[PDB]
């Protein structure tokens, strides 16, 4: 049984070295030991290519898979899948491999991740959306995070952009940043998975919290780069700027989702400069004008109702439309990220606040001292 | 939440005091810990007991702490005889604030009961707040993308 | 003698090779299930307890004068996560401070079958802590022990220091089964 080892010992296509110890391993029992050289090995930069290591599952560790760490021994069966290309039995070998694996949930979150991808490969939406709301399910019963929660988070967000819903998509690339290190990654992965993160927000459903986007340090991957114009449209974003939108649109009109949805990202945009202008705006002079609107958002007047209208549907704003007068009577905001200077600002106002709260309840004590108790 | 008011009965002070003192005769402790006993009513606690467990922790290091569960167990048992309707609600402990260790604390609290309540009692009478600030243990689903965590949610105390 | 011990097993991830027949973790379980005995036989009044050594240290058991709950709670120890050597001891120190009887005493039996991740600095200043507290600590040096002979070297030096074999430092080398070696270890003697 042994006899695949004691061959690749003297004629082997890796370094018989390595074999050799790998048989020392083996004979010594060190079994989890042998798995770390397994997984050193199983990503050969020699014959990672080649099919040969294909036949390393059978005949080295199907005889011993009986005592590996499921979760170590799943991982190993992906690259061990990477090799081989057919499709249905593919399915087939995974769904055996989930089989033994069944003590521990997170190699079968692995698993189910591993024939999720698959499927989305082969484009069976249907049936990926079944095995993704499963394992969503079966990983909210999972204590804490692991090392298979980015797994999942990539394959569910490659499943909403195959799909193309953008709200979805930027939901799970933010948690797929938030579970890795992104030193970890690649420089170009680093890029691209900003780009694409700044597109869906851009493009996603009800994604107006563009404040805490800009601080994510994904984003600082793009400070230097060509797709620095993006960063630059977050910020018109950021700020409600819409005739900065409409100068970028030279720019970011070349993405061809941005072209498309236009329209989308024009009217978010006015959304978004409605809450801006708003939240500049001191609580005693919150009474716009359907003449500032108009010209802040680049839209007609007969219009502006409308998009208050959309600002107090979402939710984005509070308050009321004085159509006779041709005011809104704005009386909340959206929540938004503050900057340094702005927090001083507001410890300003907390100071006197404080003041006045303090000489208040002096007052109060001076005045009923002899009643007080 | 599942909790909405928590009261916790004035032998619960006095019991957490006179723990706190006994055991800071030693002349060298920080805080002590201790189990909370209560009924439900609705959705309001009732901490109406307590008794003292053995408990220690590093200076330093947060990851280092002994709590005595089997201790907890047998005591448990000893309170349910006298009493059987005060059952284990949470626990106490008389650190002036929270601790980094607290929420493992509250995670081995939670297989005797599993939306246990954290009574912090301080000890030191306070002029102007109640001595007691109760929280509850809650997966907080962060929207920045970080991974969910525990945290302690406030819960209103009255004593 | 009268005194009070607290078995620190390990379960990590090493337990589960079969260097050790049938499998470290059985064995790690019959050498408890041992030394468990041995200490309720040597003094009726002694005190035994389980701590783990995971990824993050469990008092499974803390000290009791009974035996069968011991292999109990082993019997669904599970090998999982890394060894964390530094904290298990202190965390072992903090139970057997509060002991049921202050006479009893000191006491740790350390089962180490995977390297120790630690500077020689942090485990010299815990021996000399444990030696102040006179804290005998027992420690099996199964498993790596190619790697670990070492800092336990330093650490078995500073806790005996000159005089006294307070503790021991019992390193068995793979084989049929450690607790066939440690019925003839000064552990059990």
């Amino acid at each position: 049984v042994p006899g695949f080892l004691q061959q690749s010992q003297n004629s082997g296509p890796g370094q018989p070295a390595v074999w050799h110890r790998l048989e020392e391993l083996y004979t010594k029992k060190l079994w989890h030991q042998l798995t770390l050289q397994v997984l050193d090995f199983v990503q050969d930069p020699c014959f990672a290519q080649g099919d040969g290591l294909i036949k390393l599952y059978e005949n080295f560790i199907s005889e011993f898979e009986h005592r590996v760490n499921p979760l170590s021994l799943v991982e190993i069966i992906l690259h061990v899948v990477r090799q081989m290309t057919d499709p249905n039995v593919a399915l087939t070998f995974l769904e055996k491999t989930r089989e033994k694996v069944k003590s521990s949930d997170e190699a079968v979150i692995l698993c189910k991740t591993a024939i999720g991808a698959l499927k989305l490969n082969i484009g069976d939406l249907q049936v990926t959306k079944e095995t993704i709301e499963d394992v969503e399910e079966m990983l909210n019963n999972l204590p804490g995070v692991t090392s298979v929660h980015s797994r999942f988070y990539d394959l569910s967000s490659k499943y909403y952009q195959t799909i193309g819903n953008h709200a979805s998509y930027y939901k799970d690339a933010l948690r797929f940043l938030g579970c890795v290190d992104i030193k970890d990654l690649p420089v170009s992965e680093q890029q691209e998975r900003a780009f694409t993160l700044g597109l869906a927000g851009l493009l996603g459903e009800g994604v107006f919290n563009f404040g805490e986007l800009l601080m994510h340090p994904v984003l600082e991957s793009l400070r230097n780069t060509d797709r620095q114009w993006l960063i630059d449209t977050l910020y018109a974003f950021n700020s409600g700027n819409v005739e900065r939108f409409q100068t970028l649109k030279t720019a970011w009109g070349q993405q061809p989702d941005l072209a498309a949805n236009e329209a989308q990202l024009l009217r978010k945009i006015q959304l978004l400069c409605l809450m801006e202008m708003t939240f500049t705006r001191p609580a005693n002079h919150r009474q716009l004008t359907f003449e500032e609107i108009a010209k802040s958002a680049k839209i007609t007047v007969n219009e502006v109702e409308l998009l208050v209208m959309k600002a107090l549907s979402v939710g984005l704003v509070k308050g009321s439309i004085d159509e006779v007068d041709k005011r809104v009577h704005m009386t909340w905001v959206q929540p938004r990220v503050l900057d340094l200077q702005q927090i001083k600002g507001m410890k300003d106002r907390l100071e006197f606040w404080c003041t006045d709260v303090k000489s208040m309840e002096m007052l109060v004590e001076h005045q009923a001292h002899d009643i007080l108790t | 939440l599942a909790v909405q008011k928590v009261v916790v009965h004035p032998l619960v002070l006095l019991s957490v005091v006179d723990h706190f003192n006994r055991i800071g005769k030693v002349g060298n402790q920080k805080r002590v810990v201790g189990v909370l006993l209560g009924s439900w009513q609705k959705k309001v606690l009732d901490v109406s007991n307590s008794f003292a467990v053995p408990f220690d922790e590093d200076d330093k290091d947060d990851s280092v702490w002994f709590l005595d569960h089997d201790y907890l167990e047998n005591m448990y048992g000893m309170f349910k005889k006298v009493n059987a309707r005060e059952r284990i609600v949470g626990w106490y402990h008389t650190g002036p604030k929270l601790h980094k260790n607290d929420i493992a604390i509250n995670e081995l609290m939670k297989r005797y009961c599993p939306n246990s309540v954290l009574v912090i009692i301080d000890v030191k009478p306070k002029d102007l707040g109640l001595p007691t600030e109760a929280y509850i243990s809650v997966e907080e689903v962060h929207d920045d993308g970080t991974p969910t965590s525990k945290t302690f949610e406030h819960v209103t105390s009255e004593i | 003698v009268l005194e009070s011990t607290m078995v620190c097993v390990d379960n990590s991830e090493y337990m589960r090779n079969g260097d050790f027949l049938p499998t470290r973790l059985q064995a790690q379980q019959d050498a408890v299930n041992i030394v468990c005995h041995s200490k309720t036989r040597s003094n009726p009044e002694n005190n035994v307890g389980l701590i783990t050594l995971a990824n993050d240290c469990e008092v499974l058991t803390t000290l009791t004068p009974d035996t069968g709950r011991i292999l109990s709670k082993l019997h669904t120890v599970q090998p999982k996560g890394k060894i964390t050597f530094c904290t298990g001891i202190r965390v072992a120190h903090l139970a057997l401070k509060h002991r049921q009887g202050k006479n009893h005493k000191m006491r740790i039996i350390a089962f180490v079958g995977s390297p120790v991740e630690d500077n020689e600095k942090d485990l010299v200043k815990l021996a000399k802590r444990l030696k102040k507290e006179k804290v005998n600590v027992d420690i099996i040096n199964f498993g790596e022990e190619e790697v670990n002979t070492e800092k336990l070297t330093a650490f078995v030096n500073t806790l005996n220091g000159k005089d006294g074999t307070g503790s021991h430092l019992v390193t068995v080398p793979p084989g049929p089964s450690l607790a066939d070696a440690l019925i003839s270890s000064p552990i059990l003697a």
